[PDB]
Order: C-alpha cells, then structure tokens, then sequence
C-alpha cells in the first residue's frame, strides 16, 4: 500500500571502497508523532535478518559507524563507507509508519576483490554409493574470484554434457571467494563402463587450464 | 515500526 | 538471552494449512508484539502481519487477507500464525520477529521452512567424499560428504560436532529431475592432519528424523595404474 522501490537490484563495490543504495517509499513516511520510522536491515547468507538502522539514521547497538543512514519524506540513503568483507548480503529498506509495513526489493552487495585462482580436487565415487546402484563424482574449485568459472567433464577423454550438476557458495564472509562444486551423476553400469575421470576447469586466475583426473579404482 | 498496538 | 524458537521445518499439502509457531522467553511477553515476516531468494523479504499481545490487536497484508490468522497465548509465551490454503507460492522461510511499541525489529527467530507439496518426506543417504593425493594440493587437502536423494528441505551440515568451522563450505542443494534434494558439504584442511585427526560429518535432517553422523576416512590412491591424457 505504501510502496518502497529500492535501487539498484545489485551493487558491486570494491573492497575499502563505498556503497550508496537508495529507497524511496510511494507516499510520505512520516509518523503523526513527527518521526520517519525508516530502518535498514541486512540479511547475511545463511542467517536470519539483522537490523542496522532506525528511525532514518540512528545505528542499532553495535553497528559500525561506517554505516549511515539518510534521506527524507519520499528518499531515503543508505552509506557503507570503507567496505569489509564481512559486509556481503541482502540490505532492504523498511517503512514502519503506515500499517501495512513494507519491505523494499533488497539490494545483493557484490564485493570486489583481487583475482584468485580456484584450488580443484577431485573425489571419485565411495564404494558405498557403488554398493547402491549410483555413482557421484564430484569436482570441488575452492575459493576462487571471480565468479565466472568453466567446468567440462571427460569420461575416457570424451567431452560429456547433460548429466552434471553444479552449484555456488554465496560469497565468503571472510575472503569475498566463491566456491563451486560439479557433481557428475552415472548410473553404476555407465561408471564401470570407463576408466578415466577428469575434471577440467577454467578460470580467470589460471595460466592454462587445470586438470584433475582419475581412473576408476586407482582410489 | 510504530507497532499495530500502539496507538490503544 | 531474549529468545524467538521457531520450528525448523513444515511440509504441507496444497489446499492444506500449517499452523507456525514463535515460541519467546528472557523478556515480559506483552511488552512486544510479534511479527512475521516471508523470505523468499527473489521477492525478498515480505511483511505478513503482526499481533500485539498488550493491546490484543492484529492486522496482516493486503494479500494474505482472509487465509491468515495471528494469535498469541500469553500464558505460554507463545505467538501463532495460522495460513489456510496454501499453494506452492506459499512455500518459503518464515520468520517471527519482536516489537516494542515505537522500537524496532532488534531479535529475530530463526525461521521455518515451509514447503507446500504433495510428495512424501524422505530422508538422505550420506556418503564420504574420501581425502586422497586427488583431494590435496600443496599442504592443504580437501574432504567431505555427498548428502543425496532427500526430500523436503532444510538439511543441515556441522564437522566434528561443530567443532571445526574454518574452511567448512556448504553448498545450495540442487532440486534432481527426481524431485529429490542433494548437497555436498566440503572442508579444507591441513594435509599432515589426515593421519592424526579424525573427521566426522553430522548430517540432520530433521523433516524425517533422519540423523547420521559419517566419519570420513583418508584413501590411499595408486598411482602406478593410471592412465592419462596429455
């Protein structure tokens, strides 16, 4: 009812660098009582939402003075200066003035840092899984930066397409790296067929493209 | 927020 | 030590209702309204509606009008939030939060997990993703487990009975054209640690009551069979 459009969708940032992401709310925002009942939440992966911000720009206990919160009636500003690693998540702006209370649209900071090459492993299905009637062979790149990374599988050095799944870690609170796992999914029969299994990955942060194979019962 | 009570 | 206890997860039929509850305790209960908030990864974060113990009042959104009911039992420091229904737009984490009159969002509960779904629960198999010269590189190698074919979400993923968290990497689940759920979970450690130190994975998933705990033993590989392309 009263609608809260926050801007941009994303935002990436250098790390030490700064952050401005914007709210504006459909009608105004002040409370009969005089005050802006606008706060500013943050939702870090994996956790549950956190506040950082009331009442325009008053900090919650505890919450860095690098974070600074602004604006008026329709426009509303949010300032991350200095930006730390442990900074990544979901912001959202949020009007508690006018039942029904709205949230904005989120705004996903994307932090910026140096080129990192990902650490690639390789585990060949456990003769458990085999005793089960499936094998999974999992390629693991580990803490790489950027995201943008090319994983292909090779089964007797054929390249292989539609039967592996990947997926990617939200960035780390730590280091601001992804980290990405490929699982290659066979039935027993198909595993058993082959000998050699190789994972080969591309990345930005690697001089040539790297290599991890095995062949089946070496491990 | 405000709160939905607090007017009462 | 202000506490919000939210169940972890609810699996429930489309057309059916699921009953959420935010259990509070290290404050007075009607010094705080409670209020319920949906998170989805793309519409965000969504105000459902809100119930003020002191006062009794409650109000809720525009969209969820007419399927949503807020109560609250004070004598068990309890607040409920009833959704009748339910379709697969439904399915999402819910979360309660406090409010003191003219304050702020300050504790949060954890959030329930709700999937809307006619299909059964089922809980994982877990198997070890063995550390081995094909898992290190330099001093640091790599192990884990493959937590496969459960259903519904969540799952959760702890190493040593949470004792070791550093370098720990959990992944999203991926939905399997089976309708069934699959994770690995991974950690890097000190190479020369494989001998001497024992890892464990704890795996529960508590919509099954399915808890295994899988050790996960270093394998030896032989490299003298391997054949290679370059």
């Amino acid at each position: 009812d009263v609608l809260m459009t926050q801007t941009p969708l994303s935002l990436p940032v250098s790390l030490g660098g700064q952050a401005s992401i914007s709210c504006r709310s459909s009608q105004s925002v002040v409370y009969s009582d005089g005050d802006t009942y606008l706060e500013w939440y943050l939702q870090k992966p994996g956790q549950s939402p956190k506040l950082l911000i009331y009442k325009v720009s008053r900090r919650f206990s505890g919450v860095p003075d690098r974070f600074s919160g602004s604006g008026s009636g329709t426009d509303f500003t949010l300032k991350i200066s200095r930006v730390e690693t442990e900074d990544l998540g979901v912001y959202y702006c949020f009007q508690g003035s006018h039942v029904p209370y709205t949230f904005g649209g989120g705004t996903k900071l994307e932090i910026k840092r140096t080129v990192a090459a990902p650490s690639v492993f390789i585990f060949p299905p456990s003769d458990e899984q085999l005793k089960s009637g499936t094998a999974s062979v999992v390629c693991l790149l580990n803490n790489f930066y950027p995201r943008e990374a090319k994983v292909q599988w090779k089964v007797d050095n054929a390249l292989q397409s539609g039967n592996s799944q990947e997926s990617v870690t939200e960035q780390d609170s730590k280091d601001s790296t992804y980290s990405l796992s490929s699982t290659l999914t066979l039935s027993k029969a198909d595993y058993e067929k082959h000998k050699v299994y190789a994972c080969e990955v591309t990345h930005q942060g690697l001089s040539s493209p790297v290599t991890k194979s095995f062949n089946r019962g070496e491990c | 927020a405000v709160g939905i009570g607090a007017v009462f | 030590q202000v506490q919000l206890l939210q169940s972890g997860a609810e699996l429930v039929r489309p057309g059916a209702s699921v009953t959420l509850s935010c259990k509070a305790s290290g404050y007075a209960f009607s010094d705080y309204e409670i209020h319920w908030v949906k998170q989805t990864p793309v519409r965000g974060l969504d105000w459902i509606g809100a119930f003020d113990p002191k006062s009794g009042a409650s109000a809720s959104n525009q969209k969820v009008k007419g399927r949503a009911i807020l109560t609250a039992d004070k004598s068990s420091s309890t607040a409920y939030m009833e959704l009748r229904s339910l379709t697969s737009e439904d399915s999402a984490v819910y979360y309660c939060t406090r409010l003191r009159y003219f304050g702020y969002f300050d504790v949060w509960g954890t959030g329930t997990t709700v999937t809307v779904s006619s299909a059964s629960t089922k809980g994982p198999s877990v198997f070890p993703l063995a550390p081995s010269s094909k898992s290190t590189s330099g001093g640091t190698a790599a192990l884990g487990c493959l937590v496969k074919d459960y259903f519904p979400e969540p799952v959760t993923v702890s190493w040593n009975s949470g004792a070791l968290t550093s370098g720990v990497h959990t992944f999203p689940a991926v939905l399997q054209s089976s309708g069934l759920y699959s994770l690995s979970s991974v950690v890097t450690v000190p190479s020369s640690s494989l001998g001497t130190q024992t890892y464990i994975c704890n795996v529960n998933h508590k919509p099954s009551n399915t808890k295994v705990d899988k050790k996960v033993e270093p394998k030896s590989c032989d490299k003298g069979l391997e054949v290679l392309f370059q």
